[PDB]
């Protein structure tokens, strides 16, 4: 740990504090995650557990890498790749610009890569949005903060209850079924990509039933015969307003026929036909993708 | 969700080989048996039941505890702390809420102190490399039960009944993969609640056959036959819960007719 | 000779593949490249003649390179220190006598610090961890010479010439084994010096066939053949000498007819 | 290294300060070998690099386990499995009895089996002596300190200059031969076999012309008969005094008749000759070794 020199306090959370610094020795930029543990306390926290596990299984170049964890008999150092903005940011400083389609394609491209990737070695995320997925200067797009992250089994069990951030979670949850999946983290990608399009959040409730009333209004109360098995999931309600299913063209109006055939199908209500990132590879949408690479600001 | 079946298959089937302990590794160790580490595994049964942890938690924490003494020397006196760090560890990992560390500290009653076990939890994170994300005998079992036409709890609860009787023992299932504990388990439960075999569409998916499970198989046999008179009790005695459908009080097949 | 002379190829040919670096580590680089990497291992060539270090010492320090390299992330401004420090390692492994510090100081001609080169000695050390007896083309070159009769001395330099030139250039070489290119090395000097082929006896010892040998050789021949107009010449330069036979100024076969 | 309370001291000496430690949570005892870099000179040792490598290489019964290596800026501890004593503290001990030859048998036969594996695995230990072979509780022995080994290559290239203690060096060493292999370890050996039974050095030079002598002396001055070009070595002397070979009875007398045998043979002049740790380990000598414990004072 005496090869690194500190440049700066980048993102702090949860662990600790996160700064920049670089490998004397090689030169190569990082983040490093701290943590001092819970020495007389807690001990090591079950998300730096499950985050460092699952991290140093996905070796992706679409997963934030973690190059090592540094121990200590009184700290634990995790050795970040270093990735200069987050979407979050990089939309913000998109004021007029727009991200192209272009750019747009390929970062739904390389977060299906990436998240197909976190399925297939049962790994759920659970916590996409702009704010944990980090771009580099170089056109590049990486899932982050495997923070919320989770092995799954198959079959999958109930895991815990309300996980991904409100705007970014999915019907499954909100209705309390008993048993959510990969389809979870299918329906953020869905919104994330209506929102890289449209720069601004798809449905930004402010409670879970504001969530689930802004859902239903843009893609229609889901009744038995669009979800089999709605209406007897715990939190779902018969009291709920039934909205007619709004014209999939005006959800996001600057998408063509495939971005709206792949947005419908990653918003897709039932979770058991809801598109899987490794089938959304595959669609029209993406069979002009390329690499734009995006000027960054910093 | 059947869509990452086969990848996640596949990807348990590479990672369990390589979370495989030394399979020689008591021989080798100093101060501690085969029966010690049964005493131990068993108290965590108990310890799983008390906190009512989940049975992958159980796994987990042997898994963990095996791979800790492949490398690692431990005194009899010492043994539980090790098996207290891998179930807080498992617990962390696998646990919607998971026992406070004062929980732990409690059940090895007096034993020892939480900086001890604290510091345990950060000596099995350092040997075992934080590769906690190990396949368990369930995680397969879990899978195979797909294969039932069609489902039948009792065959489910019994097959986790004796995959877990599979680890108390080390001598001899201290050199069985996982997925072939977990397909001896299947097919020896299947067979004692309905007559039916390790189905087709298992060899399909795993390439196991009954042939290949022999070896496995004819030792799980002997476990489930002998185990009114094991050392130790508690899943037995566990999995007399309606939760398990009372399988254990089910009567083993006298042979198996392979 | 009667016992270990198999017990030890055999083993070295299981440690070749378990010391392979990445076949394509460069795409990942994100400031280095392989033309980089020719630099520094034709550079790496001066310096072994500037302090005569064994050929061999040559062969681990790139060895140790590739490995590094493939692990971790460098910019093209470091990249001598971890060559600089990668030869120190070689030679303090190989060497009878290895150039103190103070010489692979000063061959980087003020670039780096002692320091750093001394930094970089333990970061190689940890990165590759401590694993150091790397099996290499020229261990390989070395037992298969001795199934040449009669003895050619020009052939050996040229082997020695052809697996050296195939340190230089990671594409295509770094897919494949040294055994292999050690092979392909020898069959092509000794065609390129006396009309004959890779040996029975040879091919009882190591398996390889001129026609699974083939790939390599097809490479090795068109490397021989461009040699003249690499960018790179130390290589030619150091096999000129006298020590060598000046086989780097011998004609290589315009065709081979495998 | 917090884990580690440092018992008592051992073999401190060039590099090692050998320290008895245990391991404060598992109750493990190791035996803590420190190694002092030279962090603004010569950098890490050569012995250390050697020895850890090569160390790591060699996972066998009969040659010790090195358990760890940690890794910190300024130092370097070697973890191994502490063994009792080395061969020479149980010989001194033995002095008044006399390692019985059953226990003996069994010593030199597990070593000549660890050995083997290292020739096998082309490594050269260059430093066999009674205080580099350590002894446990149970009857078993294994080869330490490879702090002077080397990894050959074949054929065998020229290696270092006169390495090996001089008592346990091997003629081709002292005469300047041009090369060396893993014949000089069969000689080491050897002549630990001889003072395991005779209880004494069997040729204790106090110098290199001397360390000659006495060999010469004992086994007789070797011709170009017995050793095919002794007389065109760099250190051979038209000069030396031509003494005559001397009965094996009188050189090692408790051996019986396959003891004297397998000690001819791990003492051959020719080296191309002298027996190989593969070839002793079948020797008639062995056709009854069982593994017998010492009576230790440990
Ligand atoms: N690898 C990294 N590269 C660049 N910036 C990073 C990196 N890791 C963390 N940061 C910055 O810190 C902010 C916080 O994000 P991240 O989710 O990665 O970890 P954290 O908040 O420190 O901890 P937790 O995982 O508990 O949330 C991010 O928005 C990110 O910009
Ligand atoms: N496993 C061990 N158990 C007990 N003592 C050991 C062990 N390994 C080494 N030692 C002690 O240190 C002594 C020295 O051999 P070791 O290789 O440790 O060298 P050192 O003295 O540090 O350096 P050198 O290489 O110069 O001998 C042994 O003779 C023994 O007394
Ligand atoms: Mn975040
Ligand atoms: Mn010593």
């Amino acid at each position: 740990m005496e090869n690194f020199q500190k440049v700066e306090k980048i993102g702090e959370g949860t662990y600790g504090v996160v700064y920049k610094a670089r490998n004397k020795l090689t030169g190569e930029v990082v983040a490093l995650k701290k943590i001092r543990l819970d020495t007389e306390t807690e001990g090591v926290p079950s998300t730096a557990i499950r985050e460092i596990s699952l991290l140093k299984e996905l070796n992706h170049p679409n997963i934030v890498k973690l190059l090592d964890v540094i121990h200590t008999e009184n700290k634990l150092y995790l050795v970040f790749e270093f990735l200069h903005q987050d979407l979050k940011k990089f939309m913000d400083a998109s004021a007029l610009t727009g991200i192209p389609l272009p750019l747009i394609k390929s970062y739904l491209f390389q977060l299906l890569q990436g998240l197909a990737f976190c399925h297939s070695h049962r790994v759920l995320h659970r916590d996409l949005k702009p704010q944990n997925l980090l771009i580099n200067t170089e056109g590049a797009i990486k899932l982050a903060d495997f923070g919320l992250a989770r092995a799954f089994g198959v079959p999958v069990r109930t895991y815990t209850h309300e996980v991904v951030t409100l705007w970014y979670r999915a019907p499954e949850i909100l209705l309390g079924c008993k048993y959510y999946s990969t389809a979870v983290d299918i329906w953020s990608l869905g919104c994330i990509f209506a929102e890289m399009v449209t720069r601004r959040a798809l449905f930004p409730g402010d409670s879970e039933i504001d969530q689930l009333f802004r859902i239903f209004r843009t893609l229609g109360t889901p009744d038995e015969v669009v979800w089999p098995g709605v209406t007897s999931m715990p939190d779902y309600k018969p009291s709920f307003p039934k909205w007619a299913r709004q014209d999939f063209s005006k959800v996001v109006p600057p998408l063509d026929e495939d971005g709206r055939s792949l947005l419908s199908q990653m918003l897709h209500y039932d979770p058991n036909k809801r598109i899987s990132a490794k089938a959304a590879l595959a669609h029209p949408f993406f069979q002009d993708v390329t690499k734009p690479v995006p000027h960054l600001r910093l | 969700v059947p869509d990452y079946h086969e990848d996640i298959h596949t990807y348990l089937r590479e990672m369990e080989v390589k979370c495989k302990p030394k399979v020689g590794y008591m021989k080798k160790q100093p101060d501690i048996t085969n029966s010690m580490r049964a005493i131990l595994v068993d108290w965590l049964v108990e310890v799983g039941e008390e906190y009512k942890l989940q049975n992958e938690t159980l796994h987990l924490a042997v898994n963990y505890i095996d791979r800790f003494l492949s490398s690692m020397s431990v005194l009899r006196g010492k043994l539980q702390l090790v098996g207290t760090a891998a179930m807080l560890l498992a617990s962390k990992f696998e646990e919607i809420y998971p026992p406070e560390v004062a929980e732990f500290v409690y059940i090895t009653d007096d034993t020892y102190t939480k900086k001890q076990v604290l510091r345990m939890e950060h000596l099995v994170l350092k040997v075992l490399t934080f590769d906690l994300a190990a396949p368990t005998v369930n995680q397969f079992l879990t899978q195979y039960f797909l294969h039932q036409q069609p489902a039948n709890c009792k065959v489910e609860s019994l097959a986790m009944f004796l995959g877990e009787l599979s680890l108390i023992d080390a001598d001899p299932y201290l050199k069985y993969l996982p997925s072939v504990i977990a397909g001896a388990a299947f097919h020896l439960a299947l067979y004692t609640v309905t007559g039916q075999s390790w189905p087709e569409s298992l060899i399909r998916k795993t390439g196991y056959t009954l042939e290949s499970l022999k070896p496995c198989l004819m030792d799980l046999h002997q476990t489930y036959l002998k185990a009114p008179q094991h050392a130790q009790q508690s899943i037995r005695e566990k999995y007399k819960n309606s939760k398990y459908h009372g399988v254990s009080l089910l009567n083993p097949p006298e042979t198996l007719n392979l």
